[PDB]
């Protein structure tokens, strides 16, 4: 047809609008638990941003820099224990859709634990066993920017994950644990939509 | 009457050993 | 295994299935946390 | 922990900058007339979006891979040049002792093209009926498990100025670009 | 055999084989032979 001929010597690279699903899973990190929490702010144990770009050296961050905007279709945190059943401690995790809250400002532990128990999708369990945790949906379906924070976090992150210690790390014989324990590790099972391709600084 | 979301408990027992 | 002896009787093969199944030897009074996977690129070598 | 398997192919579109091209005014070494050579493979370039994409899957196939030449020279200058995309990585053109056999071989390939470097051009790959998949990443043994081929930029004519005369020194003459489309399979990270 | 893996694999082969944790009881059977030969009693003499 005419088109291959017109193509033959005109510099027109095509535009490429459109979505792109990608699926994967990644290893986020190790998690510790102190024997004698008392700072109240110390009860929080592992905050995380819920953005593709925030976990260096993973497949997510590598892929994330190559586009412009993103939306998770599911973001499912998973926890794998590395502790003997004889030991005792209790733990909860919750995801929060609003990046600007920061629980830690509260001076009393009870209010932290109660705020955590509130909000849908929250989870608490013994730190001896595996569990799985979900995001809540947002009806509007906004796109979010990729990359490191610039001025306002709300343009970027869909949310924040909080890993919160409850009770105290505890030993056989029931003495409170000295120092720290490696406990377990966090994982992610994700699906994402990307929009317009690029590279960014 | 107005319901609010509920906590819903779960979990189960752990054996001293799993024979295979 | 019987299969490795069987295998020389033909030129070519394809697995349609290959389920590994780990079997514990240890009581719940111990822990290590372990992972397993099946890379499909025989040239790839993690050790480096 | 229902860690799930996936076996689908993932379509992806993009384009990237392959670099500068230059031309000597009076080639005579015959093997000097071949001018530039590039691998046709993901994960064979520094800093492109494509090489970064490359490491995150086991296998790939290009669906199109059109090289595009953009001139950077005034109309007063002129020379003829050729480009082609061999689909066999191990053929190696340089072994030929004669300029003529080189030009003939380079011309015989499908999709190869010839033009003045005054102006723009576009060039395609050949397709294959195997639907064979290629391994991503650097050569370990045999190029043939990796690369779909090799790209050659080859000079033909001398390099006349205005008033039809050769120029004293070689110079830059535009640059290469690549539009592309790819399918990938199983996700991973190369060692 | 000089290698452990081959021993374990030969053991796993053949019908009626059994593997288990050494903490618990198990029961194990013979395979039948269709011919039904008689066998001699007493200590070995020449051929087992």
């Amino acid at each position: 047809g005419p088109v291959p001929l017109l193509e033959s010597n005109s510099n027109m690279r095509q535009m490429h609008n459109g979505m792109t699903r990608v699926v994967g899973s990644d290893y986020l990190g190790v998690v510790s638990v102190a024997g004698n929490p008392a700072d109240a702010a110390a009860k929080v144990r592992k905050v995380l941003s819920v953005s593709p770009s925030s976990f260096p050296g993973t497949r997510l961050t590598q892929m994330s820099d190559l586009w412009e905007r993103y939306v998770f279709r599911q973001f499912r945190v998973r926890y794998v224990p590395s502790v003997p059943n004889t030991l005792a401690c209790q733990v909860m995790v919750y995801q929060d859709t609003d990046p600007q809250d920061d629980p830690t400002a509260i001076k009393d532990a009870d209010a932290l634990l109660r705020q955590a128990t509130a909000q849908t999708g929250s989870q608490q369990w013994n730190f001896n066993s595996a569990k799985v945790i979900h995001l809540a949906k947002r009806s509007d379906n906004q796109l979010y920017y990729t990359g490191p924070v610039k001025e306002n976090p709300r343009f970027n992150q869909q949310g924040v994950v909080y890993f919160i210690q409850v009770s105290q790390a505890l030993d056989m014989n029931g003495k409170p644990l000295t120092a720290d324990m490696e406990c377990g590790s966090l994982y992610v099972d994700w699906v994402i939509d990307f929009q317009t391709p690029q590279v960014n600084p | 009457v107005q319901n609010a979301p509920r906590i819903q408990q779960g979990g189960g027992p752990v054996p001293l050993l799993e024979s295979n």
